[PDB]
This record gives structure tokens, C-alpha cells and sequence, in this order.
RNA sequence: AGCGAAAGCGAGUCUGAAUAGGGCGUAUCCACACAAGAGUGUGUGGUGUAGUGGUGUGUUCUGGACCCGAAGCGGAGUGAUCUACCCAUGGCCAGGGUGAAGCGCGGGUAAGACCGCGUGGAGGCCCGAACCCACUUAGGUUGAAGACUGAGGGGAUGAGCUGUGGGUAGGGGUGAAAGGCCAAUCAAACUCCGUGAUAGCUGGUUCUCCCCGAAAUGCAUUUAGGUGCAGCGUCGCAUGUUUCUUGCCGGAGGUAGAGCUACUGGAUGGCCGAUGGGCCCCACAGGGUUACUGACGUCAGCCAAACUCCGAAUGCCGGUAAGUCCAAGAGUGCGGCAGUGAGACGGCGGGGGAUAAGCUCCGUGCGUCGAGAGGGAAACAGCCCAGAUCGCCGGCUAAGGCCCCUAAGCGUGUGCUAAGUGGAAAAGGAUGUGCAGUCGCGAAGACAACCAGGAGGUUGGCUUAGAAGCAGCCACCCUUGAAAGAGUGCGUAAUAGCUCACUGGUCAAGUGAUUGUGCGCCGAUAAUGUAGCGGGGCUCAAGCACACCGCCGAAGCCGC
RNA sequence: GUCAGGUAGAGAAUACUAAGGCGUACGAGUGAACUAUGGUUAAGGAACUCGGCAAAAUGCCCCCGUAACUUCGGGAGAAG
RNA sequence: AAAACACAGGUCCGUGCGAAGUCGCAAGACGAUGUAUACGGACUGACGCCUGCCCGGUGCUGGAAGGUUAAGAGGACCCG
RNA sequence: AAUUCCUUGUCGGGUAAGUUCCGACCUGCACGAAUGGCGUAACGACUUCUCAACUGUCUCAACCAUAGACUCGGCGAAAUUGCACUACGAGUAAAGAUGCUCGUUACGCGCGGCAGGACGAAAAGACCCCGGGACCUUCACUACAACUUGGUAUUGGUGC
RNA sequence: UUGCCUCCUAAAAUGUAACGGAGGCGCCCAAAGGUUCCCUCAACCUGGACGGCAAUCAGGUGUUGAGUGUAAGUGCACAAGGGAGCUUGACUGCGAGACGGACAUGUCGAGCAGGGACGAAAGUCGGGACUAGUGAUCCGGCACCUCUGAGUGGAAGGGGUGUCGCUCAACGGAUAAAAGGUACCCCGGGGAUAACAGGCUGAUCUUCCCCAAGAGUCCAUAUCGACGGGAUGGUUUGGCACCUCGAUGUCGGCUCGUCGCAUCCUGGGGCUGGAGCAGGUCCCAAGGGUUGGGCUGUUCGCCCAUUAAAGCGGCACGCGAGCUGGGUUUAGAACGUCGUGAGACAGUUCGGUCUCUAUCCGCCGCGCGCGUCAGAAGCUUGAGGAAACCUGUCCCUAGU
RNA sequence: GUUACGGCGGUCCAUAGCGGCAGGGAAACGCCCGGUCCCAUCCCGAACCCGGAAGCUAAGCCUGCCAGCGCCGAUGAUACUACCCAUCCGGGUGGAAAAGUAGGACACCGCCGAACAC
């Protein structure tokens, strides 16, 4: 005589961490996402879960492939 | 009105008595009724019980054996051919664990659809109405659980509960007051019903009628003896409100000839109750036209049941019964070879087909036969500044018109009181 | 002096095979080399380290712990002088009836059985006062009285009533059993003590000014009116513009919208039309005819929160240049002290509901009230204008207004309204009145008018009482082209009168249909009193629209 | 708890009185409505009302006369 | 104030005698200076005609062949 | 039916008219034999119907007398109480206004009456929800009294 | 219904509630894991012995519509989809830097060393394409250890590392262990929250309408009006919970009224399928009037007699500081049914206390005072208000 | 320098692709002719792998035309939208789609050049 719902999950909080054009560090997280959205480019690797990370230091930058978006690091080279 | 889904039935009924042919002709209608209200019948179980038990109706091990079929057939209904309790279909419905809604309530419900005219709703929520009336603790919802009460009745005092009275009885008031407020409307249609027929009063006209059980024809026999086009569904209940058309033969009085609603066997003496328009008729008659069918198994029962509200009405208003013409339809088409039996007790069996096959014209000339008496007879000298003697002399309704002269004219016809009356000059 | 569970070691130490990463320590700072720019390390020099004990103040622990308030729990006692029952010994019951056993005598019977007449005086017997109750009614109901009174009422030789003296005591008594009674108290009496019981609950908490100034949110909860932590406030310290606003630059998205031949569903008409049903030749070999159905295909028109080939605006993350900068009284980290955790309405985007509610639940660098005075909305927390440091018998304004109430315009120019519309409302009905185009006739005097024009085979059929121009109706190729159609409608059963598409002398502008374009009319309709302009009153606008000109108006702004 | 006068009367009821004791502690007025307690009522006689609640009615002695039913006592002061 | 309690009359169960039952920690007392035609408990309730079927459940009573199981007796084997 | 929801079941009596009453039928929502079944003379301040007699119960009220009420003299309280020179209508507000808006009405002060309002007085709502108590029940938990079972002490001897 | 995972609501970052809309999970796999190498479906056409239409084999067409252990989403044809050969990294000591965040938890990690697997070596490997398949602390069990050992030597006990024990599923888990009744009830609070009345709404209710298919002897509109559509009113059943729980007394009846008109009679009309007598509709109209009984607690309803008629509604479902107390709603008792039982029924039946001296407004009557430009007296005008307002039968006109 | 082979260019990976018609073989790329050897098929020297060099541009590959199917796609309007104005409607200042239309487009550039000169 009721509702057979009113069950979620919790909300993991997913989408990208780290925008275009920003300074980042060694391993720092930049984007975590459930398929692969995002596939990774140089300097970007992917963990177990397929988030995304920085292998070096530098800059996010944003970029494509064929067909395929990407993750890239530009080096932010010291003056 | 309600309106849900079916279409899953399975029929139960008490045999209490009558022959065992008679026994699943009564399941029969409730077939034909079943689908004329739109849902597939799948089983029926019928019993041989002296008399229903007050709890299920039909047993208790066979409301068990009905409890699997349900089961079975998945259907979501159940109908019992006879009137029951409150209670005995309230119990039969935690056995089977589907609908119990006994043939009352199919009849009652096929006159929600199939009735057009607002005075026809009308009739009919009374009766559904009286007949939820005598349901509402069984319907115990509203009190169902009603036990949030407890009120204290320290009394003599402040208790501000406003209920002065039972929960009971305060509902109870509202459906018998709702149902009083309808019942004065419906006896003021009635004089609508009295002026949309003062000139058919006045003017005194012969009046043929055509009673007959439903599903006998009645208005294909309209439809074909004079002339208009009815609903001539071939279903069950297909005329809900009474039709009259003119038609005349040698005596063209207008033998205003009417159609009515179905008398089937075993009213619901509920929705029938307000459908007093088609009593109305029968006894302000000159004649009524008892149809059966022939391609009926055993037609002279409904020729029974039919006469048998057709005594009650001539019996609360002290009538002289009309004269009573039946006739028999569905023959020639006759999906029957009965025929000869009826033929051989029946009268007037004619083999009015109504659809092809006609055989109307001994009725129609046998018709006017038993009509109430004529009134109008006579033969006169006209002289030959008539122009006007023509009075209705041949302009009438029956006017004979049927002798001649060369002086003026030796009319020698039939004249009304109130038409050529005394003017005539012989 | 620290690290470690510890033995132990000690500016180190623990884990580890590690001379290798880390964890916790070596107060902090400055300088110099070597590394490393994976975010800074490592050694060498300097400087060199702050605790403790009185005591003021703010929180806090254990104690009654800011104050007041339960129903009830436990220990030891007091009560049977009221009431329940019982024990011992006394007292009382006017008057009048009825007539049991027993006995005697007659009748009666084998006898018994019983039946009359005397005698007798029985009974939880009858009528009825004292006495004991308390059934009905009325009065009282701040009473004469913390349960009575006046009338009636029940028992009244009994399971009766009553006096004196005794006995049973609290989780116990006593109970012809009502949860009744046990000192006007009883689902466990009263008094004193533990005791200042304990209440997430209610109430109360007392002098002043200055500065700042919230919240009704998230998570968890034997939790939902409580509390813990975070968020927001204040005070102190540290850093210093990191905060916020605007412009430009670099990014991710999948809402609004749109689209569907780009997927998945729904879905309106056609067209080809296999594949199947009827009929089919009834061979099941087989001619196809098909009001059926025709998968796919195909042409054209569509829809979607859980469809997407696409796809904004804003919002968000970062960078960069400025602004604000004797202030936002901005941000961030650490401490002392909190309160708050029931929100309300209005705008925009949504769920639930009937796309009801002054309904309910969410979002919103949205607003106001809450915690906000002043001016306008007649009055009127949540709407509009505006944020009150104090004084003034100074000026300008905002929202709103300017006939009188009531400060300032019965203001100026051009038009509209006849409805008191203004000063409530719908589907819909409709010969209101201004505007603007359009269409034939179109100051030819067209149109209106007085008017000759009356049964063409006109009683046709369809049929015949006649079908009496004319019950009804399925057509007006029709003309001295005049202005009547095989004469329709009112009538007229039949007559009989006149027009319906219609017109000739007298001759002076009219026929429709659009934009719906302004404003208007009806629909219209409760119950104390006009009562749907705040009042009087207003069309001689004090109503409406478009321009224009002043002024009144707040604790706003200026002056002193 | 004890005494228990006289007339009526079955009575210790009730009415009036003897012996004896009291006038018992706010009064004087005054035809208001209204309330309480008594009294009377035309014609009708439960029509009132949840309900004959309340009121009215019956009432004593002496002769007659007494039903269904019965557990044989009664019912019974039946009724009249 | 009753249709409720009691009641005379029924049946069942317990009790062989400082009985059963009750008050009391115990002695003791009531039952009763009673003895199964007596006493206590339960239900029914004058009187008349009657009181039907069921012993699976749960109780109560009466039984034993096995299974199950406490303390007490037992002390192999192991360990310090 | 003190038991029947449907239900005012159906039929018969009683009344001019009978949701109550009496007698039957039987379809017993959901009677039933010592939580006794069905009857029954007598009995009841028990419950429900009908009738005779009677009446101010009523149609429909009228009059009389006492005790109050009312006036005069003496004595002399009470509950209640934020204020006060405490109108009405249509509105507006915590949505039901003597106290706010716009009107309308109304000279000041008393006495006898009536009870519409002051959400009138009295009693920190007996109903409802939340929290805490209390007493009661049981095949709720955990204990204890009481009853019962065995070992062992008091407790010993000869037999087999 | 209670914890975890997925989608939509969710307003193009993250997050976002409701007893909003749909589904899954308390596993499985010793290969369905690691690694090296290879391959490309589904469907359609043309062909067979079945084999349907669709089982294996041919030739084409086919870029993703198939398939991924399992819900959904995001992905994946470069394949994470299909196949094969070896194997155990389904490791040990660690972990720069981060995500998410009340806290407790949760998640991703390049890289260094030891010992391996697979590869030619480049390298990959700390389980599975990803996101669910789970439980804090306490208290104990077991194996191993270069810890401690209550005078000393041992030992018991404790400690470290690895790990095992819960539908504590009310899933941040009050106890190792726990169900009901109260109408015999009591206390502390709440209009934070219900019953009565009021307020908002108007689904259901009620009263009108708009279009006109039909009905009405023929005939849409004398009289009705279906299917659909638009509203009024606030008297029903409801929805919301805004005032009142330191009290706003609750049905029916009695007594007393006052108001609206959506008119029952009486009064005017229009239309009639209005011959007359009688009617049927619609408009105008609120001045007066609108009965007595039987049954029921009853409002309502049916019935008996009448009448010109026996109106509908509002006023806390008007009216208890004006009355009753039949009913509902305390404590007693009985029946039927439910519960093992205390007890319950929203079933029935018998019985069950109705308090108050009127202060203020209001209303009905009655005085005293002053005013009305000197003090008195007689008789009056009427601004303005109040009261009343009903109706029948018979006769003549006329049996016209 | 002409230049008809590679590998990634690497391109916000179809303006680059499919589909037609006409052409080419210097070296290279290919089909090809056989499997004795390294190595291979769940069966097959088909493919993988090996040894070759008799023909021949059928095909793959490359070149030139085709706007046929698909693919990009403006400007201007329109939807929508932030802020503001407005007593009920509706406007102003900025940003601007989707679909359609005009059209674009049978790719363009790097490298030891790989070959081929002089
Ligand atoms: N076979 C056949 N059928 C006939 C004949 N005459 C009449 N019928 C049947 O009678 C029917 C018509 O009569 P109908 O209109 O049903 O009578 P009705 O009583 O008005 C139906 P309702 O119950 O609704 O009133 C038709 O369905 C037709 O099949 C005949 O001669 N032969």
C-alpha cells in the first residue's frame, strides 16, 4: 500500500579535479571518471578505478586524438 | 460510475432448483451478460445445494475448488448467478481471494454504459446507490481501523469532540440523504414525461405497445413495421429509454407504436425500480406485442417471466389487462426446428423474421384487429357547394372516403366526434 | 632528551635484509659550500633555548552546584474511636391479620389413603409505626450541611437492628466480590527519615552605557522539541590583500532550445507491397482475386525527466591587468568564549497534489522579516522606497501623489469612454462607438421610398381525398432579357393575401467583410447595514492613452 | 437507655389538648417581574414527553363474590 | 442497587489424622476439643425433563524397557 | 434472541397511522447442553409493551397565600481583578476586534429586570501525541521464596 | 521502510529533499587472475539433407546495431569482445604526491629494494573494463617471534607480527541476556500534533450556464437535452494544520428570534403541443403566512388526517453564565466475536451528579441632573423611527 | 633537382571517406613458382615461416577527372538566455543556437628522403 523505491546510492564525487592551464605536481589527480571520457595522454597515466594522474610536474593541458579526447602535461619550464 | 478491467471470469451458481437443463440456462445469461458487459469467460462450476449457506454461498471445500481455478485461470473475477448478502460475498472473496460480485451488480453496472439520456443516469445511481447502501460497513475501510477513538466521556462536562454521534451513523445519514435528494428529482421527471405526451393524451389515438423479454427484437420489429432506425445491437439491455413512432393501416389513427426496455427473468429490483417509463406505457395501451424468440431453446418460459411483471402492473393500478398480442420472431431465420412445437400451442407464431424474411404482413393485418373499438361510422347527402364539406370527410385520419355520387356526393364513410362530428348534413 | 610494545639505544631512534625509503624528535633564526630545481635537501660555522611559584578573571571536574516544581521508590514507626469482618456480654421490635406440624372428635377404608368440625400457634409469612436503609422526584449546589432537606419508597421475629469491651495492619488486613473499606485520603494508608530524590519538560534569573553581531544548515544518534562535530558570531595572536568587483585569456560540461534517415521508445496519413487469412481449382500440381492483414522499405507531418547527430546564456576552476585601499572593518591558520541546529513570505527553476491551497519538500554571492525604526500600499512582520549617533519652528528629493477630507494641479495640448466602465471574473452571445485598409455598385444620383408587376402548361410530377401556385423534397441552360423559381418562406387543411434571387417616373450617398485594432455591453450570483473607489463626491473628469511643465513628500541627501 | 395522662382511634399512627416547657436571638413594610412550596379550575382527557417523570386517582370496617395457571401452599385484599 | 454477588440443591478433585489447607523463619495455632454421612478447594445455582461426540494439543493422575543428563566417586594419558 | 451486520428480514395481531411490543417462519454474519440447554407456580423501588380509572403533563394558561426578590433602619462578606471617560456596521489583522482603518450613531449619573458577547469565572485538558510513573497479565528477560532429586555429615553392628 | 551500488528528479562543475520515479546487492572465478602472440562480430543476400525462418559449411554485403560472469550508467572494434602457449604479482619491505572529507571510515598512486612469472627485450604484473558482494570497538581462539618474566633459574600469564569469531540486517553497532494491558489510572508538557467550531482551497457537493447529436404522433430549442467545454456558491465528504490543550462544553428537542432568495402559498406577466376547467415552463416579486398526530434518541424518512401552502438555507451544523439529558463518550454488569491471559469491538443490552450573588458592552423598562440666553404654564408642528400587512368557502353574474 | 616506396607526420582525424570513368610499372611495392631446411595450422605451406625470379600489371598501390552518396558550413533572422524596466501583458542592453540557405570540398604540409640526376 506504499512506494517500492526510495533507495539511492551516495553521490562519488566524480568529473574533472583539475582544470586547463593549471600548475600541478607529480601525481596529483586531475580527473575521476568511471569509463575512459577522458583518455590519457603524455605525462598522464590511469589508475585501477580509470582516474587519471600527472607523472610530472607542469601544466594541464586539454587536447585531442583521433576520434578521442585527452589529458595532456605540458612542461612549465623554470625561468 | 466505476470503471476498471476484467475480461477473467469464472461463473459460480447454486442450483437450489428447477431441471438440469434449466439449471445452466440461468449460467448461460450470465455468459451472455458477462460478455455483453466486454470480459472472456473461462470456467463455471455449478452445485446442487437445497439452499445457499449464509457464509459462502455455495459450500465450503467448493470455495476451496474455486480458490485453485482462480489460481489457474489467473482470472480476476467471479460472478454468482443470484442476489447475495453483504456477508456471504465478503466471505467467499478471502476464499477465492478475487471478485465475488454477485448478477445483481453485472445488471446494474451493463445500465451505467449502455444508458445515454440524462434521466437515465439519473434512475441508475439510485440504484447503484441503494444497493451500496445496504455495503458500507462491509466496505469498512472508512472504518476500517476507525479505532482512534476511545473518547473520553467524563461528560456533563467540557469534551468539545464535536462527534455527538457514531461515526456510523453520521455517514449512514449522508448516503440515505443523497439518495432523498435524487429520489424527489426523479418524481419531478415525471412531469416532463407527462407534457413531452399531451398532445398523444388529447386527441385520443389508438396505442400499440411492444413488451417482450431482452434479446426477442421488439425494435427490429419497430424498425421494420413502420419505418426508422433504431439500435438494433445484438447484444443484451441495447434500448435504455422508450421510442414511438406513427404508423397506421386502413384506420390510419395513428396505432403509435412504442418500443421499450428488456424484461429479463429475475429483476434486480433496484434500476428497474425508477425505469418506470416502460410500465408507464404498458398500462395506458390498446395492445401489447409479447415477442419471443424461436431460436430460443425454450421459448415459453420468458413468456412466463415476461407476463409475470405484466401482472404486477395491471394489479397495483386495477387495470382491465389490454388486449396482448404475442408474437414470435427469429423464425424463418428460425435457427430452429422447435418451430413446430410452438406452432402447435402458440399463438400468432408468426415467422416474423424482422431481418430477412419479413412475415409481417399477417401481423400488420391482424394488428389493427385487436385494437380498443373504432368509433367512427357514416354515410350522408353532400351537396355540391362542399369545399369545405371535405371537413376532414376525406382530409381525416381514418376517414373512409369510400362512396360517391353526382349529387354532391353520397359519401357513405366513418367520421370522428371531434372531425366531420355533426356537421354532417344527411 | 628523545624514540620504541619492550629488552634497549641515545641527538638520535623505530620498522626493515638494506649503507633505503618513510614516522616521531634534535627551540628557533642567520651565514657558507655541495647537491637538487620532484616542490628544496645535506653538512660546516655562529646565535644560542624558559620554566616555575603566589594571585585577579573566564570556562570546567566532584560535590544540592543558578533557583523553583512531580507522579512515584526504600528504611523505621503510627493508626480498626470512621469503615469491612469476627469474638464475649447486655438491650429493642406499637398495632392488626393469615392459620403449618401435632392432638381430639365425626365421616371414610379389610386396613391404610384422605375429607369436614374443634384445639394449636409454625413461618429468612402479610399489612404497618419506633428502628435500619436509600428507589424516584424537586430544592440546595460561595448550601443550614466538605453528600443534607421536603414529599412519596423498601425491610420491619430475622442471613434483623443496636450498646459496652475486645481482635486482625500496608504488598498486609477485611471483603454475600463493588478495585469496595482500612480516621472527609486507597490499582497499595499516614508520619518522620535517605532528601535540597530525579525530570532531554514548564516557569523564573534583579543596575547602566560604548564596539561588533548571528542561526533555524550538513553528518551521526534508542534519534527527530535533546546532543556531539562542522558551518555562521566575538576577543587575542600570526601572515598581509592572499578576500571581493570589472575587463581580457585558458578549460570541462550536456540543462534551456532544437533535432529524429543519428540510437532507443511512442506515433498521424499516404505509396510499393512479400508474407499470411477468406475465396481460392479445394490436389496438398496449381490461376490469384484481395473492403482483411500487409515485416521491411519509402514520401510527407510529429513527441520524450530516466532519447541525443547537436547544443547555448549564465554558473564553476585557474591565469593575468587593474580597482577598492587614512577601508571592505575582506581572506587564511591557531587558541579563550559562545549561541544556533522548530524558520516565514515574496521573485525565478523543479518534485508531491487535481501542474488546488496562506499546502508540502528541494535549488537560488536572490530579497525582506526574523533581529528593522521612518515614508507609501485605507488599516496590514514577509510587497515598493529607504538602513534611525543626537539637536533645529532650514533646503532638495525617493516610492507615492496634487477637487474637499489631506501638504501639493478643480495643470497645458491632442484624442477616446456613456458603462459610475473607471471602482473584481469565464466559456460564450452581440445591429455600441472611434480609428485603418479591402471589395463590387461607386453624388450616373446608384441605395431607401410611394408604388402598375398576383394563380407561364403554375391543382405538374414523386403522382391521383384534392395532392386546390403552396405536406415534404432531391432543379432554377430558362426571357421584348423588364423586377417571381415547373412559385420557395409566412401563410394556407382549401381558399386568400405579400414579399424571399427581386424593380420603372419623383432622385438630394449608401453594401459588405477584414486587423479583433482602441475603449465599452451582457454572462454576473447570499445570508447583522450602504459594504468589490478609504469617505464625500466626479463625465462642466476629479476616468483612459500619448507628449509637456511645476510642486508636495521619509529619521534618505545637504546646511549648522 | 428509663417513665408513657385525656378524648376519638386497632394503635407508641394522626388530629386536639392536661402536667410541663417554649415564642430559638435581625426587624418594619409592601397586591411588580421572576424563582420555590402549598390551593383551585371551564370544555377536552396523555393530544405532552425518551418515558404517564410529576400530579391526580384508589384507600377504612362489615356482609356478599372471586379467573387463567399451579410446585396444591397459593394467585387473593384477585377482580367486582 | 441491577439481569450483578450470595443462596438452599448438584458434581468433580484433594484429605487416614499434631490430616489436607492457611498464618508463622521456627516452636506453635486455626481446621476441631472435628475423623470421610467429616473437612478444604473449583465450577454450577430452587424445581421439572435432560446433560450428546472427541484424550490428538495443554494440564492432572498412574507406570517402565531403553535414550538423555548434576554434584559426589574415579585417575589412564599429557604438561611445569 | 440482553446473541442477527444486511434489517424497519417476511407473514399475522394491536393502532386512523406501530424503526418499539407479542406470536410464528428459518437464510444461526457469529445459539447450544454444569463458562449448563429448554421450560416453570410464586416473588421484583429490575427492563420492555397494551388497557380501564384519573388528572394543568398538555391544547393554553388564569387567579390566591406564604418564603425570597423590591423599599426603609442595623451589622456586613465572596470568587474575580494589566489598564479604562469599556458603541455599532463593512473591513483588516495570530485567519472570530470595546481598544486598528473608513464611516454611522450617541447629553452626564443611577435603579429593577434579561442573559447574546467579554473566545465570561472555577480546575497548569480527564479525550489526542510526546516523556516519566504506577498496578495487572503471560509460552518476555533475569533472579528469589516454596516444593522436589541425589551425595555427604549427625550414622552404627552381625549376616549374604 | 532502516546498510551498500547504479540511473532520473538535480536547474550543462561538485553537492541537493520527500512514504518522488525504476532496478540490483550480502556473490562468483584456481581461471572468468598475470603475461606474450593471433583474430573480429550481430544481421542481411545468394546456396545446400533435414537444420523450421534458425544447428555445421561455402561466396559476398556488412565500423558496431553483437558481445562484455551479474542491476544500471560510463566505456570498449586501437578492442576491455573471441582464441591459444606458459604461469601464480590473487607477492614481501615501503611509498613522493593527491581525491573525498564534522569525525570515524573510504579511494588513487609514479617510483626504490628483495625474490619471481611472461616476453627476444621494450616492458607489464600488489587480482577481475570500472563503480556494490559488508560490520567499529571490547572480549577471546590459533600459528610464528632475537620482547617481558613480581628474590634468583625456569614456568604460568602478558606483549609484537599474521590471522579467526556476529542477518550486532533497527547495518556509526544503548545490555551477554527482555513481551503485552490499562475504560481503575496518575504526573510533567504541547494548539510544535488529532476530535468540535472558525480560516485557506473547492477534488467530491450544489446551482447555473456554452455547442447542439437526438428525444418530443411530424418537429433540435412547448418540455428535455447526451458526448465535450466554462463557472458561481461555500450548506457536504475531504485536503492543509493557521488561533485555541495554565479548558473555545459536544447530537437531537424546548423557548426565543434575526437575515438571504436559489419562491411552497398568495400578487403581476411572456411562451405554450394554452379550446374551456386545469396545467407545464421562464421572468419580476421577500409584505404576510407556512398545522396536528403514530414509529424512532433520532435530524432525516415512511405513514394517518388536513390545508391556499405544509419552502430551502445562514447565524460557533444560531441558541446549555436560558432549560432538558433520550443519544454519544468514564468507573458496575451480561450476550456474540477476537486474545493463552490481563483485556478489546470503530457490535448489542440494563444503569449512570449538568456549578456560578451580572463588573463592562448589549437589550427591556424607570428616575435624578443640567441644557435649550429671564423665571413659569397650557395646547401643539413633525425631522425621524416603530407597529400592522395572512387567507378560505358559498351565492349572483351563469349552467353564460 | 625530378621525383608513382617507408615509418610516424599529425591534423580539435571524412573539406581527408565511399562510389564511378580513363591510365601506370625505371628502382621499389606486389601478386606469383615450390617447400629440402628455421618455423607453422585446433584440418590445410590458405594464412605464419623459408628458398626463389619463369610472367605481368588482372588486382593491392599510385595518377588525372567527376559533386553521384555521404562530410564540413557562413551572413542575416528565429528560439533560448544573464541583468535591468514594468500593477496582470510585454519590452531594453549584452551573448547567441539547432535545423535550413549561399557555398566549400575528390586532402595539405615534415623527415634519413627511399629511389631516380649531374
Ligand atoms: N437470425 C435472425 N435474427 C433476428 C431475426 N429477427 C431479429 N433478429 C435478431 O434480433 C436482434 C434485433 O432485436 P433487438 O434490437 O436486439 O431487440 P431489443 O430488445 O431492442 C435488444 P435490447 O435488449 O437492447 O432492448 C438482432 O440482433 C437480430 O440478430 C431473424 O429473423 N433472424
Amino acid at each position: 500500500s506504499s512506494s517500492r523505491n526510495g533507495r539511492d546510492s551516495a553521490a562519488q564525487r566524480l568529473g574533472v579535479k583539475r582544470f586547463g592551464g593549471q600548475v600541478v605536481k607529480a601525481g596529483e589527480i586531475l580527473v575521476r571518471q568511471r569509463g575512459t571520457h577522458f583518455h590519457p595522454g603524455v605525462n598522464v597515466g590511469r589508475g585501477g578505478d580509470d582516474t587519471l594522474f600527472a607523472l610530472a610536474p607542469g601544466a594541464v593541458e586539454f587536447g585531442a586524438k583521433r576520434g578521442r579526447k585527452t589529458v595532456n602535461i605540458v612542461p612549465v619550464a623554470r625561468p | 460510475y466505476r470503471q476498471l478491467r476484467l475480461e477473467r471470469v469464472v461463473l459460480v451458481g447454486v442450483w437450489t432448483e428447477g431441471s438440469a437443463a434449466d439449471a445452466e440456462a440461468s449460467l448461460a445469461e450470465l455468459a451472455a451478460l458477462a460478455e455483453t458487459a466486454g470480459s472472456e469467460v473461462l470456467e463455471g462450476l455449478i452445485q446442487r445445494r437445497d439452499k445457499p449457506d449464509p457464509s459462502t454461498y455455495i459450500g465450503s471445500g467448493k470455495a476451496a475448488e474455486l480458490r485453485e481455478v482462480v489460481l489457474a485461470t489467473g482470472a480476476d473475477t467471479v460472478i454468482c448467478d443470484g442476489e447475495l448478502s453483504p456477508a456471504q460475498l465478503n466471505a467467499l472473496e478471502k476464499a477465492v481471494k478475487v471478485k465475488v460480485i454477485d448478477r445483481t451488480a453485472l445488471i446494474l453496472d451493463i445500465f451505467a454504459q449502455h444508458a445515454t439520456s440524462r434521466e437515465g443516469k439519473a434512475q441508475v445511481s439510485l440504484a447503484q446507490m441503494e444497493y451500496m447502501l445496504p455495503r458500507l460497513r462491509g466496505w469498512g475501510e472508512s472504518m476500517s481501523r476507525q479505532a482512534g477513538g476511545r473518547a473520553g466521556g467524563a461528560g456533563g462536562g467540557v469534551g468539545t469532540r464535536g462527534p455527538g454521534e457514531t461515526k456510523i451513523e453520521t455517514d449512514r445519514r449522508r448516503i440515505r440523504e443523497r439518495m432523498a435528494k435524487l429520489r424527489r428529482e426523479i418524481r419531478d421527471m415525471k412531469k416532463i414525461r407527462d407534457t413531452q405526451r399531451g398532445s398523444r393524451r388529447r386527441s385520443e389515438i389508438p396505442s400499440v405497445a411492444i413488451v417482450g423479454y431482452t434479446n426477442a427484437g421488439k425494435s427490429s420489429l419497430l424498425n421494420a413495421l413502420t419505418g426508422a432506425g433504431v439500435l438494433v445491437e445484438n447484444a443484451l439491455f441495447a434500448t435504455l429509454e422508450p421510442t414511438t413512432r406513427r404508423g397506421e393501416f386502413e384506420d390510419g389513427r395513428p396505432f403509435v407504436l412504442t418500443d421499450t426496455v428488456g424484461f429479463v427473468r429475475h429483476l434486480p429490483t433496484q434500476l428497474v425500480e425508477a425505469f418506470r417509463s416502460t410500465l408507464e406505457e404498458v398500462v395506458d395501451a390498446d395492445l401489447l406485442i409479447h415477442v419471443v424468440d424461436g431460436s430460443d431453446v425454450n421459448p415459453l418460459a420468458q413468456i412466463n417471466a415476461v407476463r409475470t411483471v405484466i401482472n404486477e402492473v395491471v394489479a397495483e393500478y386495477d387495470i382491465a389487462p389490454p388486449p396482448e398480442l404475442l408474437v414470435v420472431n427469429k423464425i424463418d431465420a428460425a435457427t430452429g426446428v422447435g418451430l413446430a412445437q410452438l406452432r402447435r400451442a402458440l399463438p400468432d407464431a408468426v415467422f416474423v423474421s424482422a431481418r430477412t424474411g419479413d412475415g409481417l404482413d399477417k401481423l400488420r393485418s391482424r394488428m389493427g384487429e385487436l385494437v380498443e373499438s373504432t368509433d367512427a361510422t357514416v354515410d350522408v347527402t353532400i351537396p355540391y357547394d362542399r369545399g369545405d364539406l371535405v371537413a376532414r370527410v376525406h382530409t381525416d385520419g381514418h376517414v373512409d372516403a369510400t362512396e360517391h355520387t353526382d349529387a354532391g356526393t353520397r359519401i357513405k364513410a366513418r367520421v370522428p366526434a371531434p372531425l366531420a362530428a355533426t356537421l354532417r348534413e344527411y
